[PDB]
C-alpha cells in the first residue's frame, strides 16, 4: 500500500546537525500533506513541523523555529527535514507522517519506524490519568482534558485520537469526534462535550495495550496529552 | 495678437474636447467589458483608456476657469503634474500603438508562437514594464529646474534643450522606426496570404495606412517643431521675441492637432474594425432599451385607455 | 431566490453535475477531460480526476460517497475510487458492453450500477464481473437520461421515442410505458416520493406524471416558452419544479399549479445541468460557460 | 480556521496550478473532425497521414494534430455533434467511382449528409475540407447512372469538374465558412499539405478575427 | 426491417399487466407529500440566517 522508511536515525554530537529523511513510495506525495511528529524516549508525542503539498505553507513549533529546516523532493518522492543544534530535549524518536487534508480526509493515518537520535500562548490538553489497569473484556473510559473549547464557529469540531501499540507504529482510531478510521474496530468510540472529551472503550482484548493520545485541529497549537497507558 | 490667438485656440480646444469625450468614455466601457473575455487587445485598450482623456477632458475645465495668459495662481505642483500626465500620455500612446502593432505582426506571421505569448498575464507585465520605462524616461523632466513654465523649457537654457533632444531621440524617433517596421511587416505578411480575399486586404491596408498616417502627420510635425525650436534657441540664446512668439503659436496649434489625433485614436479604432460596428450597434440597442424612448407598449396601453 | 455563492473553477463545457450525499459536495463533469469534486460551502475543489477519454457527457457520484463513475461515447464506463489507500483516483474496471454511447450512468448501489447508453437499451452492471445482470430493452430510440427512485428499485428511462419506460431492476423487466412527449426527452427526474415523476423535453412543455397512474396529470406550458427543456429537478417537499431551459436560463414552476413562481436568469450560456440537494437546501446550476453557481 | 483550513487552501491552489498547466499544454493541439463514410478511405487517409471512436494523434512540423475518428457510432448525430463545436476543421472523404451502386445512389445520399452538416446552426463558421477517392476508376468507367442531367461528354476532367462543383454548389448558408475542395488522387505524397495550408488559412483568419480587422 | 418490429411489439404485450390508481388520489399523493417535508423546504419556507449556512 504505502511505505514510509526513515533514513539513518543514529548518534548526533550535542549541538550539531545531521540529515534525517523518510524514504517514501506508493502514494501521491505530490498531492499529500506531510508532517513530522516527535516522541521523547520515555513519554510524550507532540507535533514538530508541517510541509504542505504545494510547499507554500510552512509552520513550525516553539522549539522548532529556525534551527530546524524542512525540504522535499517529488521525482524521487521522499521528504527531508534538517535539524541543527541538537540537545537532550531535541533528542526524540521522530516519526515521518503523511496527512491528506480535505473534507472527510484522515490526516495522520500512517507513520514510519522512527529516528533513534541520542546525543552524548499554547492550548493545554492532558489525559486525566496516564495509567489504567484493565481486564480483557470490560469497558473502560479515558478522557483527554483540554483547556479551551474545541468547537468552531461553523459547528463542527476538529479533534483526532490515537492508539500507540506497545513498542511499534501507532494508529488513528477516531477523527473529528464522529468518524471512525479504516481498519479500526467499532468497539472504539470517542465521546464528550464541546469542551470535555472522553473515550468509550468497549470490550477490549489483548492488542489494545499501549499509550493513548488526543490531538485537535481547531487551533494550530496541539500540545495534546502526554499519553495514557492501558495496562493489563 | 498672441492673447487673442491663444484664447480662440483654447475655445476650439474646448469645442474639440466636447465633440470628443463620449467616444473615449464609450471605448473605455467597451474595453472594460471586453476584458471579461481573455484578450491581449482588450486590456491594451483598457490601459489606453486609462491613459486617455485624463488630461484631455480636464483641459476645458481650466480653460473655462480662466483663459490662461501665463497667469499662475497655483503653487506650480499641479501644473507640473499635468505636464507629466500629457507628456507621459504622448509617450505611452505612441509606444503602445507600436507594441500593439508588434503583437499584430507577431500574430499574423508567427502564429504558432504568438498564442502561447498572447496570455493576458504577459499583456499586463508588458504594460507595467512600458509604464515604468516611461516613468524612468520622464524622471529628468521632474528633475529639470527653471520650472516657471510647464509646456516647454527651451527658451532660456540649452542644456535642458539637450535633455529634451535626448527624450525626443529615445521616445519619438525610435518608436517611429518601430511602427513603420512592424506595420510594413503586417503589410507583407498579409499580402503573402491567400485565405484572405481582396476586401480583407483592402480593409487592413486602409486601416493600417490610416493609423500610420494620422500618427505621422499629427505627432511627427510636433517632433519637427520641437527640433526646430531646439536648434533655433541653441543658435540665438543671446527678433528673438517675435520668432519665439511664432514658435509658440506653431507649438500650440500643433498641440491642438496632436490632441485631435489622441482623442481620435479610439475613434479611428472603432471606425476601422467591423467588430466595433457590431458592438456599437448592440450598445445603441441596449441604450434605447434601458432608456425607454420607444415606449411602444405604453402607447398601446394609452390607446386602450382613452377609448 | 438570489445567488448566495458562486463556485466557477473549471475550463470549458461543463456538462453534468450530481449532488453528493453530504449535501455539501458535488461532482462537475466537463468536456475538457477533467472531473472535479466540488465543495459548496468553502468553494474549493477537493479532487481532480483526469480522463483517458476527453469525451464525457455524464457523471455519477455514489450515494455511499465512496465511488464516482464517469463514462462517455467510447462505450467504456469507468468507476473511480476516491478514497484509495494510495490517495489517487484510479478506475476500478473498464466497462464495455454497449454498442452506442454511454449517455447516463447512475449508482443504484456500490456493486449494482445502472447505465443508460445509446445502444437503444440499458443494462445493470457489476464492478466485480463487468457483465450485465439485467439488460433493459424496449426503447426505439437512444436513451439519454434516467432517474432512479429513492428506493433504487424501480427506475424510468427516456430515449428518442417521445416516450419514457419504467424498468424493474431485479428481473430486468419493463414496468410501465409512459407516452405523451412530443419531442426527444432531454432529461428526466424522479419525484422523491417514489410514486410519481415529471419530465420535460424540447417540445417546450414540462409534463407531470404518476408511475401507477401511467397518465399525464397536468401539463406545464407557456406561450413565451418556445425554448426546450434540458434539465428538470424537484423540491424535497413538492410545490416546486426546478427546470432549466434553452433560453439560457432556468425556471421554476409549482408542481401543482405551475405559475411564474421563481425566475432564475443567471447563466449567460445554455444551462446544461440542474440538480437539487438531497436535503433540498439549495439549487445548483451548471452550463458550458465554465461556471458553477448555486442560489437559495 | 486552523491547520486543516490552511492545508486545504494549499491543496486547492496546487490543484488549480496543475490544472492551468495541463490546460495550456492541451490548448496547442489542433482538433480535426473526420466524417468518413463507408469506403471513404479511412484506411487510406490514416496511412497517408502516417468499440467507440478512435482518436489518432499525429505531428506535422512544429504543430501537433488530434483527429477524432467518429466511426460506427450507429446513433443519432444531433445528440453528439455539438460536442465537436470547438473543432477547427471538418474533414470529408467521398468515393467517386461508386456512382453505379444503389442500395438512392450513395453519391446522392452522401450529398444530403453534406447538405445537413453544412446548414447546421452549430457550425456557423467552421472551415469545410472535402477529399475525394477512387477517381481513377471513375475515369475508367465514365454519367447516366448517377447524373444524367449533366448531358455532356464522359471526359473525366469535365465530369470531375461537374461533380466537385455541384458538391460545392450545395452550400446555401456557409458564406462565413470556406469550402476547401481538394482532388485527392489517393496516391499523392502529402495531402496533409492541403490541410496544413487550410488550417493555417483558418489560423490567419483566426488571428485576423481576433485582431479586430476581421 | 420486418423482424425489427418483433422485439418492439413483444415489449408491448408483456406490459399489459398495468397496475392502476386514481388520478385524483395520485394528485393526493402529491399534496400529502408536501406538508411532510414542508418543515425543511427553504424555498417556500426559507431558513433564517442562523439556520442558513449559505452566508
Ligand atoms: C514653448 C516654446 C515657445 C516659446 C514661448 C514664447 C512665447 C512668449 C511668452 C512670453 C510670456 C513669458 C511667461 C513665462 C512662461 C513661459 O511660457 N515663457 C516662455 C518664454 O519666456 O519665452
Amino acid at each position: 500500500d504505502v511505505q514510509l522508511v526513515e533514513s539513518g536515525g543514529g548518534l548526533v554530537q550535542p549541538g550539531g546537525s545531521r540529515k534525517l529523511s523518510c524514504s517514501a513510495s506508493g502514494f501521491a506525495f505530490s498531492s499529500f500533506g506531510m508532517h513530522w511528529v516527535r516522541q521523547a524516549p520515555e513519554k510524550g508525542l507532540e507535533w514538530v513541523a508541517y510541509i504542505s503539498s504545494g510547499s507554500g505553507t510552512i509552520y513550525y513549533a516553539d522549539t522548532v523555529k529556525g534551527r530546524f529546516t524542512i525540504s522535499r523532493d517529488d521525482p524521487k518522492n521522499t521528504l527531508f527535514l534538517q535539524m541543527t543544534s541538537l540537545r537532550s530535549e531535541d533528542t526524540a524518536m521522530y516519526y515521518c507522517v503523511r496527512s491528506i487534508y480535505y473534507y472527510g480526509s484522515s490526516p495522520f493515518d500512517f507513520w514510519g519506524q522512527g529516528t533513534t537520535l541520542t546525543v552524548s500562548s499554547d492550548i493545554v490538553m492532558t489525559q486525566a490519568t496516564s495509567s489504567v489497569p484493565v481486564t480483557p473484556g470490560e469497558s473502560v473510559s479515558i478522557s483527554c482534558r483540554s483547556s479551551k473549547s474545541l468547537l468552531h464557529s461553523n459547528g463542527n469540531t476538529y479533534l483526532y485520537w490515537f492508539l500507540q501499540r506497545p513498542g511499534q507504529s501507532p494508529q488513528l482510531l477516531i477523527y473529528r469526534m464522529s468518524n471512525l478510521a479504516s481498519g479500526v474496530p467499532d468497539r472504539f468510540s470517542g465521546s464528550g462535550s464541546g469542551t470535555a472529551f472522553t473515550l468509550t472503550i468497549s470490550r477490549l482484548e489483548a492488542e489494545d495495550v499501549g499509550v493513548y493520545y488526543c490531538m485537535q485541529h481547531l487551533e494550530y497549537p496541539l500540545t495534546f496529552g502526554a499519553g495514557t497507558k492501558l495496562e493489563l | 495678437s498672441f492673447e487673442e490667438s491663444r484664447i480662440v485656440l483654447v475655445v476650439v480646444y474646448s469645442a474639440v474636447c466636447t465633440l470628443g469625450v463620449p467616444a473615449n468614455c464609450l471605448t473605455a466601457w467597451l474595453a472594460l467589458l471586453q476584458v471579461l473575455q481573455g484578450n491581449v487587445l482588450a486590456v491594451y485598450l483598457l490601459c489606453l483608456a486609462l491613459c486617455e482623456l485624463l488630461y484631455t477632458g480636464t483641459l476645458p475645465l481650466w480653460v473655462i476657469y480662466i483663459r490662461n495668459q501665463h497667469r499662475w495662481t497655483l503653487g506650480l505642483l499641479a501644473c507640473k503634474v499635468t505636464a507629466y500626465i500629457f507628456f507621459c500620455n504622448i509617450y505611452v500612446s505612441i509606444l503602445f500603438l507600436c507594441c500593439i502593432s508588434c503583437d499584430r505582426f507577431v500574430a499574423v506571421v508567427y502564429a504558432l508562437e504568438s498564442r502561447g505569448r498572447r496570455r493576458r498575464r504577459t499583456a499586463i507585465l508588458i504594460s507595467a514594464c512600458i509604464f515604468i520605462l516611461v516613468g524612468i524616461v520622464h524622471y529628468p523632466v521632474f528633475q529639470t529646474e527653471d520650472k516657471e513654465t510647464c509646456f516647454d523649457m527651451l527658451q532660456m537654457d540649452s542644456r535642458i534643450a539637450g535633455y529634451y533632444y535626448a527624450r525626443f531621440t529615445v521616445g519619438f524617433a525610435i518608436p517611429l522606426s518601430i511602427i513603420a517596421f512592424t506595420n510594413h511587416r503586417i503589410f507583407r505578411s498579409i499580402k503573402q496570404s491567400m485565405g484572405l480575399s481582396a476586401a480583407q486586404k483592402a480593409k487592413v491596408k486602409h486601416s493600417a495606412i490610416a493609423v500610420v498616417v494620422i500618427f505621422l502627420v499629427c505627432f511627427a510635425p510636433y517632433h519637427l517643431v520641437l527640433l526646430v525650436k531646439a536648434a533655433a534657441f541653441s543658435y540665438y540664446r543671446g527678433a528673438m521675441c517675435g520668432l519665439e512668439e511664432r514658435l509658440y503659436t506653431a507649438s500650440v496649434v500643433f498641440l491642438c492637432l496632436s490632441t485631435v489625433n489622441g482623442v481620435a485614436d479610439p475613434i479611428i479604432y472603432v471606425l476601422a474594425t467591423d467588430h466595433s460596428r457590431q458592438e456599437v450597434s448592440r450598445i445603441h440597442k441596449g441604450w434605447k432599451e434601458w432608456s425607454m424612448k420607444t415606449d411602444v407598449t405604453r402607447l398601446t396601453h394609452s390607446r386602450d385607455t382613452e377609448e | 431566490m438570489r445567488t448566495r455563492r458562486t463556485l466557477r473553477g473549471h475550463l470549458a463545457k461543463i456538462y453534468a453535475m450530481h449532488w453528493g450525499t453530504d449535501s455539501r459536495l458535488l461532482v462537475s463533469a466537463s468536456q475538457d477531460g477533467k472531473l472535479i469534486i466540488w465543495d459548496s460551502y468553502t468553494t474549493n475543489k477537493v479532487h481532480a480526476i483526469p480522463l483517458r477519454s476527453s469525451w464525457v457527457m455524464t457523471c455519477a457520484y455514489a450515494p455511499s460517497g465512496n465511488y464516482v463513475a464517469c463514462g462517455g461515447l467510447d462505450n467504456i464506463c469507468s468507476i473511480y475510487n476516491l478514497k484509495t489507500r494510495e490517495g489517487n483516483v484510479r478506475v476500478s474496471r473498464e466497462l464495455a458492453g454497449h454498442t452506442g454511447y454511454l449517455s447516463c450512468c447512475r449508482f443504484l448501489d456500490d456493486n449494482q450500477i445502472v447505465t443508460s447508453s445509446g445502444d437503444t437499451t440499458c443494462a445493470l452492471w457489476d464492478i466485480e464481473t463487468g457483465q450485465q445482470t439485467t439488460t433493459f430493452t424496449g426503447h426505439t430510440g437512444d436513451v439519454m437520461s434516467l432517474s432512479l427512485a429513492p428506493d433504487t428499485r424501480l427506475f424510468v428511462s427516456g430515449a428518442c421515442d417521445a416516450s419514457a419506460k419504467l424498468w424493474d431492476v431485479r428481473e430486468g423487466m419493463c414496468r410501465q410505458t409512459f407516452t405523451g412527449h412530443e419531442s426527444d426527452i432531454n432529461a428526466i427526474c424522479f419525484f422523491p416520493n417514489g410514486n410519481a415523476f415529471a419530465t420535460g423535453s424540447d417540445d417546450a412543455t414540462c409534463r407531470l406524471f404518476d408511475l401507477r397512474a401511467d397518465q399525464e396529470l397536468m401539463t406545464y406550458s407557456h406561450d413565451n416558452i418556445i425554448c426546450g427543456i434540458t434539465s428538470v429537478s424537484f423540491s424535497k417537499s413538492g410545490r416546486l419544479l426546478l427546470a432549466g431551459y434553452d433560453d439560457f436560463n432556468c425556471n421554476v414552476w409549482d408542481a401543482l399549479k405551475a405559475d411564474r413562481a421563481g425566475v432564475l436568469a443567471g447563466h449567460d450560456n445554455r444551462v446544461s445541468c440542474l440538480g437539487v440537494t438531497d436535503d433540498g437546501m439549495a439549487v445548483a446550476t451548471g452550463s458550458w460557460d465554465s461556471f458553477l453557481k448555486i442560489w437559495n | 480556521l486552523s491547520a486543516e483550513d490552511k492545508a486545504a487552501v494549499e491543496r486547492s491552489k496546487m490543484i488549480d496550478r496543475n490544472l492551468r498547466e495541463d490546460g495550456e499544454k492541451a490548448a496547442r493541439e489542433v482538433k480535426l473532425l473526420l466524417l468518413g463514410a463507408g469506403e471513404s478511405g479511412k484506411s487510406t487517409i490514416v496511412k497517408q497521414m502516417k468499440t467507440g471512436i478512435v482518436e489518432t494523434h499525429f505531428t506535422f512540423k512544429d504543430l501537433h494534430f488530434k483527429m477524432f475518428d467518429v466511426g460506427a457510432q450507429r446513433s443519432e448525430r444531433k445528440k453528439w455533434i455539438h460536442c465537436f463545436e470547438g473543432v477547427t476543421a471538418i474533414i470529408f472523404c467521398v468515393a467517386l467511382s461508386d456512382y453505379d451502386l444503389v442500395l438512392m445512389n450513395r453519391m446522392h445520399e452522401s450529398m444530403k449528409l453534406f447538405d445537413s452538416i453544412c446548414n447546421n446552426k452549430w457550425f456557423t463558421d467552421t472551415s469545410i475540407i472535402l477529399f475525394l477517392n477512387k477517381k481513377d476508376l471513375f475515369e475508367e468507367k465514365i454519367l447516366t447512372i448517377c447524373y444524367p442531367e449533366y448531358a455532356g461528354s464522359n471526359t473525366y476532367e469535365e465530369a470531375a469538374a461537374y461533380i466537385q462543383c455541384q458538391f460545392e454548389d450545395l452550400n446555401k448558408r456557409k458564406d462565413t465558412k470556406e469550402i476547401y475542395t481538394h482532388f485527392t488522387c489517393s496516391t499523392d505524397t502529402k495531402n496533409v499539405q492541403f490541410v496544413f495550408d487550410a488550417v493555417t488559412d483558418v489560423i490567419i483568419k483566426n488571428n485576423l478575427k481576433d485582431c479586430g480587422l476581421f | 426491417s420486418i423482424a425489427q418490429a418483433r422485439k418492439l411489439v413483444e415489449q408491448l404485450k408483456m406490459e399489459a399487466n398495468i397496475d392502476r390508481i386514481k388520478v385524483s388520489k395520485a394528485a393526493a399523493d402529491l399534496m400529502a407529500y408536501c406538508e411532510a417535508h414542508a418543515k425543511e423546504d427553504p424555498l417556500l419556507t426559507p431558513v433564517p440566517a442562523s439556520e442558513n449556512p449559505f452566508r
